[PDB]
RNA sequence: AACGUGUCGCGAUGGAUGACUUGGCUUCCUAUUUCGUUGAAGAACGCAGUAAAGUGCGAUAAGUGGUAUCAAUUGCAGAACAUUC
RNA sequence: GAUGUGGCCUGGAGGUUAGGACGAAGCUUAUGGCGUGAGCCUAAGAUGGACCGGCCUCUAGUGCAGAUCUUGGUUGGCGUA
RNA sequence: UGGAAAUGGGGUGCCCCCACCCGUCUUGAAACACGGACCAAGGAGUCAAACAGACGCGCAAGGGAGGAGAUAUGCCA
RNA sequence: AAGUUUGAAAAGCACUUUGGAAAGAGAGUGAAAUAGAACCUGAAGUCGUGACAAAGACAAUGGAAGUACCUCCAUUUCAAC
């Protein structure tokens, strides 16, 4: 039965998820810890190689 | 701060004390008479416990948790009679002056190390005589200083 | 250290020959340890050797091979007997040996002088 | 509890007399044909029960 | 994403007694005809295949988890909790311990050493040191070879 | 390294062949019809089954074979004269004879006390059939071991 | 040590719930399963047939756990766990895992003797 | 009684299970990090005292030169600057 | 068909407790005991050779008798055609 | 106090009574309805997103991020 | 398809004996050859063999109650008990 709910519009109809046919549309964050290292450790070594302008 | 009652509704499923083995559920802390796991019986819980214990010899020992000083764990248990001979129900009033609801396990617990203790003394004669029949080929004696 | 088991275990035997001997080291004697304050050293062929564990326990002789692609030295003094009675050496781990007398030539004892603790 | 968003929710909303909110996302989709007299019809906002 | 799946494998169809499944096809082959494709063949692709868009990480109110780390606290300031969480305590002074901060001046782990058995952390250390083992099971092929209990632990003021 | 033992191992031989190369039902047939013979007996009943003036009776391996006349002693209907088991078995039993003879036993007093074969690992060959099929030609060897013991 | 007396042991079946055919299958294991076929002559409870296992079998509460000897198993593997037992001696006997090995077994065994703690799985003598 | 049934002890056939993993898969990072007519990628054929495959190499062919390293390689054979040929 | 179960079971993780060369896992059973049952536990190996049990919580590629199911092996027919 | 007496369990045979083949679709299967030689290992309600209801937890006219920065922090996703 | 995963070392079974050989029987090595070479463990299924139980033809299996015989099982008792 449908019952009361919500009328869907989740629009994952195009081939975003990959599989054996489909390489899909995807973009996960899992580097996001590791990228926020690198964007501090550069900007503490781009202050260091600038000293001591700001 | 924090009470029995809360620290039993903390610990009554999952404690380092808890045995639960086949379907039974024993308990071995130290402070515990019975090795029942219950509110009652759990002494490293309350606030004031007792628990008879056997010493060297056929001496039986009480020791009192008075619940002045259970922020210190090492004041906290205190050896009180360390008596040989005494009557159990000798013990089973040292042990009502913190615990009256601990009368009548601590008074058979002191008739159990009792018959325990006279029962190792035959054992052990039994045992020597045997050994004393047999030659032993081995026999490590340990490093004295 | 190694956080990778897999790893450390592929570099220890896939590992080429300098390696291999640096990795078949032998600790010294108590008097060698004295005399160079150097705790192991590479087993080297002509070392004289005392070996400590196993079923050749205490047998002392001289390293004629390190072999390195079994992982074993064999000394002269160590051996048994085949099932025609001829005489075959022993593999042992230089580990479970005791170097007691080293065999001395001029880069030996530049190596040793590297490995002074004092 | 009767000012409840859930409470609110509660029934189908387009039968008779019933003036519950429906699931929806979009406040502006669904205030067509079943809402306006001009749409069809519309749903009736007084039932005798 | 391509694991099992890697092959031509089309079903025979229904005029051969043999089961609808995908066949490999071509010849020559032990693998020549056999099931392809499917989560009950060899070689086949795996049900539901596992993805990297599962959801690893969670988010945690920011007052429960403080919330947490403050019951955490109080019940590290009970003894009776303490032990039964499975420390041996029954030597230490008092709980809470507190000790002076002159321990952040040594500089050998012997001086330490000497500190902990003093105000008798000793007995912990000593548990944990005889749980040592290698751990059970598969995870010991992972890098995950020894386990121990954990023990005391020690907070300072900063991180000197 | 035998199913059985000998009541006395001082006086008894041991022989045993593995994946003979024989049919291991014809020589199951061969070899259990001397289990509890005399050496001797055993060895002229396969001198006669060579000379088909006797035969070997075939219990349990038998489906749709001849009848004859020479299965009656053994209280049966249906026999055979399988020559390349009876060759391989007279070559177990000289060695076993050899085995008797090197211990200082006489062969002329064993007793065949224990006789077992099994079915070895079998060999693959292949037949051509109708309509371009590919069917197996198994080849089924055997293992044999007997023991013997003084009277 | 003699076990607390109880009354006497019913045990309403001794026979086990056996799997409805596994006597004609190699690969079908006796452990109970529930009968769920359409046509399942076990689960329709034709009269002939297999018994399923309900709530009306059940043990006594009074005689429940209680193995012959009168005692209830508890398991045990060290010495140090025998001192729990100690005191309702009368009511639990120990069980030594059976991992535990031989020498510890001895230790434990002299142990439980000195002690009055009755083993399941102890000395004869 | 003969086939044939059952149960147990011991054997065979057969390679499951468990422990073991120099492999796979997935995630993250670091860089004076991106081939070729100065002939690449790829194909082919050869090369060892003994050498099918594989690996490595190219008629200088299981390798030449150099810098480190220091006593082997190893199935056998063969060789025998060590303060580094 | 719905729901419950300090209900059973399996591979891993955080904890806590144990066990193992005086023999872990696996495997064998006219091998008993316990449970209504899923199963658990002991005994014996004249088995094995090195790891692993319990309890609380977390987690998943977590439980088979059948799908003309997949792969490997075996098998009666058959000493037959 | 033993080549043991008991009781219980286990095993095999026998007796008298009971007793159609499983799984499935179907109003109806023991069916002359279909799938069914044996065993091993493998084998099927998953993950993600939107919404709702129940139940747990925090805060409450307010709740909560996310992204990203900061520095403990240069071991520590 | 296919782990070479024997064993800590190859110590990889000299030698005797019979066989054309393959191998067998002995003897050795090894802690262990049911560790003997694509050799750790070695399941199920199927098969051989020995001992036993019996058994008409009720296909076999199955239920429930006994009984005969067995039982490398458990538990209890063994005297003022
Ligand atoms: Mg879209
Ligand atoms: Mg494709
Ligand atoms: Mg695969
Ligand atoms: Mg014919
Ligand atoms: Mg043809
Ligand atoms: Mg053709
Ligand atoms: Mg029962
Ligand atoms: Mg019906
Ligand atoms: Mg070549
Ligand atoms: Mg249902
Ligand atoms: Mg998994
Ligand atoms: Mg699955
Ligand atoms: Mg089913
Ligand atoms: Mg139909
Ligand atoms: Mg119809
Ligand atoms: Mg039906
Ligand atoms: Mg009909
Ligand atoms: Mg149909
Ligand atoms: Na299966
Ligand atoms: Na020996």
């Amino acid at each position: 039965p449908k019952g009361n709910n919500a009328i869907p519009h989740v629009h994952q109809k195009k081939h975003w998820n990959p599989c054996s046919s489909q390489k899909g549309n995807v973009k996960v964050f899992l580097n996001q810890p590791a990228q926020k290292h690198r964007r501090r450790r550069l900007r503490l070594l781009k202050a260091k190689k600038v000293f001591p302008r700001p | 701060s924090h009470s029995v009652d809360l620290q039993w509704v903390l610990v009554r499923q999952n404690s380092r004390f808890l045995q639960k083995r086949g379907g039974i559920r024993m308990s071995n802390d130290p402070f515990n008479n019975n090795g029942n796991w219950t509110k009652r019986h759990c002494g490293f819980l309350n606030e004031k416990a007792a628990v008879v214990k056997p010493a060297k010899g056929g001496a039986i020992c009480v020791t009192v948790k008075d619940g002045s000083s259970n922020n210190k764990p090492r004041q906290t248990y205190k050896k009180t009679v360390h008596a040989a001979g005494v009557r159990a129900s000798d013990v089973s009033r040292a042990v009502a002056a913190v615990r009256p609801d601990l009368a009548d396990v601590s008074f058979r617990r002191a008739r159990r190390m009792a018959c325990i203790a006279s029962r190792t003394a035959k054992v052990a004669a039994a045992r020597k005589a045997r050994s004393e029949k047999i030659k032993f080929s081995r026999k490590s004696a340990r490093a004295k200083r | 250290k190694c956080g990778s088991r897999r790893k450390a275990r592929r570099a220890h035997f896939q590992a080429p020959s300098h390696v291999r001997r640096v990795l078949m080291s032998a600790p010294l004697s108590k008097e060698l340890r004295a005399k160079y304050n150097v705790r192991a050293m590479p087993v080297r062929k002509d070392d004289e050797v005392i070996v400590k564990r196993g079923t050749f326990k205490g047998r002392e002789g001289k390293v004629t091979a390190c072999y390195r692609l079994k992982w074993v030295i064999l000394i002269d003094k160590v051996n048994r007997e085949k099932a025609n009675g001829s005489t075959v050496a022993v593999g042992i781990h230089p580990s479970n040996v005791e170097i007691t007398k080293l065999k001395l030539t001029h880069h030996r004892k530049s190596i040793l002088e590297r490995k002074d603790r004092s | 509890k009767s000012g409840r968003e859930s409470v609110r929710h509660f029934g189908a909303s387009g039968v008779p007399g019933s003036h519950s909110k429906p699931y929806a996302t979009n406040r502006g989709k669904e205030t067509k044909r079943g809402r306006r007299t001009g749409r069809s019809y519309k749903r009736k906002a007084f039932r005798h029960v | 994403r391509l694991s099992g799946m890697n092959h031509s494998a089309h079903s025979w169809g229904t005029g051969r007694a043999v089961a609808r499944i995908p066949r490999i096809s071509g010849g020559g082959t032990s693998t020549s005809g056999a099931g392809a494709f499917g989560n009950m063949c060899r070689g086949g692709r795996m049900f539901a295949p596992t993805k990297i868009f599962r959801r690893w990480h969670r988010k945690i109110n920011l007052h429960q988890k403080r919330f947490a780390v403050v019951s955490a606290l109080a019940a590290s300031s009970v003894p009776s909790l303490v032990m039964s969480r499975g420390h041996q305590i029954g030597n230490v002074p008092e709980v809470p311990l507190v000790v002076e901060d002159s321990i952040q001046g040594y500089e050998k782990t012997k001086e330490a050493m000497a500190f902990l058995k003093a105000i008798a952390a000793i007995d912990d250390v000593n548990r944990v040191n005889d749980s040592r083992e290698i751990r059970a099971g598969r995870g010991k092929m992972r890098n995950r070879r020894y386990v121990a209990r954990r023990g005391p632990m020690l907070v300072m003021p900063n991180n000197k | 390294h035998y199913s059985r033992k000998p009541q006395v191992s001082s006086k008894s031989a041991k022989a045993k062949v593995s994946d003979l190369r024989c049919h291991y039902k014809n020589t199951f047939e061969t070899a259990n019809v001397i289990n509890g013979m005399p050496l001797r007996k055993a060895q002229q009943l396969y001198r006669q089954v060579l000379a088909k003036t006797r035969c070997i009776p075939f219990k349990r391996y038998n489906g749709k074979i001849g009848r004859t006349a020479q299965a009656k002693e053994w209280g049966q209907t249906k026999g055979r004269w399988p020559r390349k088991s009876v060759v391989a078995m007279m070559s177990l039993l000289k060695n076993a004879e050899a085995n008797a003879i090197e211990k200082g036993l006489d062969p002329n007093q064993m007793v065949i006390k224990h006789v077992q074969v099994d079915q070895a690992a079998r060999m693959r060959r292949r037949t051509y059939r109708a309509h371009g099929r590919i069917t197996p030609y198994m080849c089924s060897p055997c293992h044999v071991q007997l023991f013997m013991s003084e009277k | 040590v003699k076990p607390t007396v109880s009354k006497a042991i019913v045990k309403k079946r001794t026979k086990r719930f056996t799997r409805h055919r596994y006597e004609l299958f190699p690969q079908l294991s006796s452990s109970w399963r529930k009968p769920r076929g359409e046509d399942s002559p076990v689960r329709r409870r034709y009269k002939g047939q297999k018994a399923m296992p309900n709530k009306g079998y059940g043990s006594d509460r009074a005689t429940k756990y209680i193995t012959p000897s009168g005692f209830r198993n508890f398991p045990i593997n060290n010495v140090e766990d025998l001192y729990m037992l100690v005191m309702q001696n009368r009511k639990y006997a120990g069980v030594i895992s059976h991992t535990v090995g031989a020498r510890k077994r001895k230790a434990i065994v002299r142990k439980a003797m000195e002690l009055d703690v009755r083993l399941a799985n102890g000395n004869a003598k």
